[PDB]
RNA sequence: GCCGUCGCUGGCAGUCGGCAGAGCGAGAAAGAGAGUGGCGCGGACGCUACGCCGCGACGAGUAGGAGGGCCGCUGCGGUGAGCCUUGAAGCCUAGGGCGCGGGCCCGGGUGGAGCCGCCGCAGGUGCAGAUCUUGGUGGUAGUAGCAAAUAUUCAAACGAG
RNA sequence: UGGAAUGCGAGUGCCUAGUGGGCCACUUUUGGUAAGCAGAACUGGCGCUGCGGGAUGAACCGAACGCCGGGUUAAGGCGCC
């Protein structure tokens, strides 16, 4: 007998996608061969993200797009999202911009190429940048769902600002007995 | 569907995953929300504060489209109007001002959150914050009030 | 019993409510009566507008 | 009937199968209960620290060239050895190759 | 005088009796198909020795001589003379196996058909 | 030695062939680099990439969780130019086998009219128990027993008795 | 000169079942004449666990378990069974 723990032996990650569609597996056959036969950690990191789930692709929406892709030093590289591209009607300006994602939304794929941009698919950022060279890799907010409001320190514990579980909102609905001192306590 | 779930998994298994020793049985703890004050009080407590006890005042008869007020944000104010009416604006020099109605779009107050785009609009409201009527004057707009 | 955090709910489903589910089976053929008689009515009054 | 009262036996070993954890450490702590007077200031002091702001520019350029100026002017067996640097991939490169001439 | 397989491996089984369910000896009711011991005394399920034995998967097979017929082949169930056809290209390590509800009149056409083709029928002599 | 699990989030698209040139496992970064001046017609297998291959460690399990089932049952959409009176289902079998197993295949017999594989869909879908329901059959067992109220006998007849 | 040794990849988040009768031993220990009694601490067990030894045995001693061949052992043994 040996001394040890098997309770972690087995670890959880994807390692591929739970998905069916055959054309996301399609560009996994092509990145899984990118990864391993290039050097390029670029390469495993879009290879890892094309496993994941809904949750964990957010899409990044076109004024995000243009912040990050404004700061120094990012002039003429390519932004990737392995995701999804939504318009943001909050822009006025749309610059010329370079992007490869999983999916444009109707209204963002008129207004990048209205710019004078060039919308990408994964297949084609291969060919033009296999290695990943000159790229701007990008992600969506993650925390930005409403679940990661209920989340955290129960509601009804002291500095808890989670968010409740109420079927309606109103001063019927979770306010007097906890949450003022006038009831009870509050914490 | 029934063949991809748990009780096809759990037939010879005695049990049905409820255990030998405290056993399925029909209803322990009480039914419902039973026991809020009592045996369920730190489930409650801990996750519905506020539950028990009254706040405020009541209103008998209410009726909803009393206090009907969609609001808009000055960010997305000039998604109202057409972009060609934007950037035929921008682009004139007589400096006519296009006339944005909230009202017309289902608006009724303009709330301030934002930045508009620097461009002279007038703006059609029932109701405006402070901070709206600012920002609107900042970029040589002006605010009219609608009934 | 309540089990961690969730929702607190209130189902009504405190009475004999079987005893009066109105299930909607018959929505097809409702919808083919109501046509057939909007046919047969604007046919009746002719050449007067079938809406009214 | 009469039961067991108390005891911590066995407790031990649950806590330590995901290990009895020490408190996670931050570089940055927060501020949540200190002094109010002391944070009042220190809010005060960090509102108005840009008004120093050219001062510093000055400064810091004028210690980046003295600090600059000053660098400126500032700037086992002899066999086992021997054969240890040989087998070296570079450096023995032309001994190595001299052997091979001599061998020949 | 039959078709040889490319090669005949050694088989080695590692047990070669069948896994009898636990008390199957003692009741009519209870079928020798094996069902993991569940109760909580049951001894079989403790490994109790000189108890009836239960399966693991220790006794998997060698992946090399798994499925292999003692002639060496590997049997593949056919209904018709297309369905033989499948088999030409791997005349030398799979068999054919004519199926339960084929006619005694069908039988004669996929034997003569496999003896072409070099395909080793299990069931060449049924249904005469 | 073999089986599986886990790990290496390991390797393989290079099957780059006569429009040819076979290598990249080796102690120690980065090119089997490109150029400018000084006769035969030949060469195994592979790769359902959800595939295939290598190396190392590991394997107890109630309650309980999860995965995988080319495990099994009934019906529905597709498909198998599927099977079947030259014999379906069902049933029986000291016949031959396969699978760790759930099970399945084939042979022989009986049977007499329908049935199954694969991709999907659906569920009233898997029994050893519940003093379980209904039906059937045992040992007990040719056993307990055919004992309350006094009682029968002779001859003949009919009749197979 | 990543500022003791040694070993080891870590951090983090959701959802979550069963459980919420325990019992035993070395040592410490309360009540009790004591109890295979009642009640605590520590660790380890049995419960959930087979296997070699203690003839037999929940807990003792050794040792923990995929299906095998060879070798060697532990605790225990070597008149015969
Ligand atoms: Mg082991
Ligand atoms: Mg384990
Ligand atoms: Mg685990
Ligand atoms: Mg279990
Ligand atoms: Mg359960
Ligand atoms: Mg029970
Ligand atoms: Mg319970
Ligand atoms: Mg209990
Ligand atoms: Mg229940
Ligand atoms: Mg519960
Ligand atoms: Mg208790
Ligand atoms: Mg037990
Ligand atoms: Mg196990
Ligand atoms: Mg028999
Ligand atoms: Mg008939
Ligand atoms: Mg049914
Ligand atoms: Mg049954
Ligand atoms: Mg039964
Ligand atoms: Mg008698
Ligand atoms: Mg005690
Ligand atoms: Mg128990
Ligand atoms: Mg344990
Ligand atoms: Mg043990
Ligand atoms: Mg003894
Ligand atoms: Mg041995
Ligand atoms: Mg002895």
């Amino acid at each position: 007998g040996v001394d040890i723990r098997h309770n972690k032996d087995r670890k959880v990650r994807r390692k591929e996608p739970k998905s069916q569609d055959i054309y996301l597996r399609l560009l996994v056959k092509l990145y899984r061969f990118l990864a391993r036969r290039t050097n390029s950690t670029f390469n495993q990191v879009v290879l890892k993200r094309l496993f994941m789930s809904r949750t964990n692709r957010p899409p990044l929406s076109l004024s995000r797009m243009i912040r990050k892709m404004k700061l120094p030093g990012r002039e003429n590289k390519t932004a990737v999202v392995v995701g999804t591209v939504t318009d943001d009607v909050r822009v006025q300006e749309v610059p010329k911009l370079k992007v490869c994602a999983l999916r444009v939304t109707s209204r963002a794929r008129s207004r990048i190429l209205k710019a004078g941009g060039k919308i990408l698919t994964f297949d084609q950022l291969a060919l033009d940048s296999p290695k990943g060279r000159g790229t701007v890799l990008l992600s969506g907010p993650r925390k930005g769902r409403e679940v990661y409001r209920h989340f955290g320190k129960a509601p009804g514990t002291p500095h808890s600002h989670t968010k409740p579980y109420v079927r309606s909102k109103g001063r019927k609905f979770e306010r007097a007995r906890g949450r003022r001192a006038s009831r009870g306590y509050k914490n | 569907p029934s063949r991809l779930r748990k009780t096809r998994k759990l037939r010879g298994h005695v049990s049905h995953g409820h255990g030998r020793i405290g056993k399925h049985r029909k209803h322990p703890g009480g039914r419902g929300n039973a026991g809020g004050m009592h045996h369920h009080r730190i489930n409650f407590d801990k996750y519905h504060p506020g539950y028990f006890g009254k706040v405020g005042m009541r209103h008998y008869h209410l009726k909803r489209n009393q206090s009907f007020c969609p609001t808009v944000n000055l960010d997305k104010l000039w998604t109202l109007v057409s972009e060609q009416t934007r950037v035929n604006a921008a682009k004139n020099k007589t400096g006519a001002a296009p006339i944005i109605d909230v009202v017309r779009s289902g608006y009724y107050k303009v709330l301030g959150k934002g930045k508009l785009p620097k461009q002279p609009v007038i703006v059609k409201a029932k109701f405006f914050s402070r901070r709206a009527e600012e920002k609107i004057k900042g970029v040589g707009g002006a605010c009219v009030l609608v009934a | 019993a309540p089990s961690r955090n969730g929702m607190i709910l209130k189902p009504h489903f405190h009475k004999d409510w079987q005893r009066r589910v109105a299930t909607w089976f018959n929505q097809p053929a409702r919808k083919i009566r109501r046509r057939k008689a909007r046919q047969a009515r604007a046919r009746r009054i002719a050449p007067r507008p079938a809406a009214g | 009937a009469k039961s067991k009262n108390h005891t911590t036996h066995n407790q031990s070993r649950k806590w330590h199968r995901n290990g009895i954890k020490k408190p996670r450490s931050q570089r940055y702590e927060s501020l949540k209960g200190v002094d109010p007077k002391f944070l009042r200031n220190m809010r005060f002091a960090k509102k108005h620290n840009k008004k120093g702001l050219k001062k510093m520019q000055a400064n810091n350029a004028k210690a980046m060239a003295a600090r600059a100026e000053a660098i400126k002017a500032l700037v086992v067996s002899r066999k086992l050895h021997r054969l240890a640097y040989i087998a070296h991939p570079k450096l023995g490169r032309r001994a190595r190759a001299r052997i091979a001439r001599g061998l020949r | 005088a039959a078709l040889r397989p490319l090669v005949k491996p050694k088989i080695v089984k590692k047990r070669t009796k069948k896994f009898i369910r636990h008390q199957s000896d003692r009741y009519v009711k209870i079928k020798r198909n094996w069902r993991k011991p569940r109760g909580i005394d049951n001894r079989v399920r403790r490994r109790f020795k000189g108890q009836i034995l239960m399966p693991n998967i220790g006794y998997g097979s060698n992946k090399k001589t798994k499925h292999m017929l003692p002639s060496g082949f590997r049997k593949f169930l056919v209904h018709n003379v297309k369905e033989l056809e499948v088999l030409l290209m791997c005349n030398k390590s799979y068999c054919a196996e004519i199926a339960h509800n084929v006619s005694s009149k069908n039988r004669k056409a996929i034997v003569e058909r496999a003896a072409q083709l070099a395909i080793r029928v299990t069931n060449p002599n049924a249904r005469l």
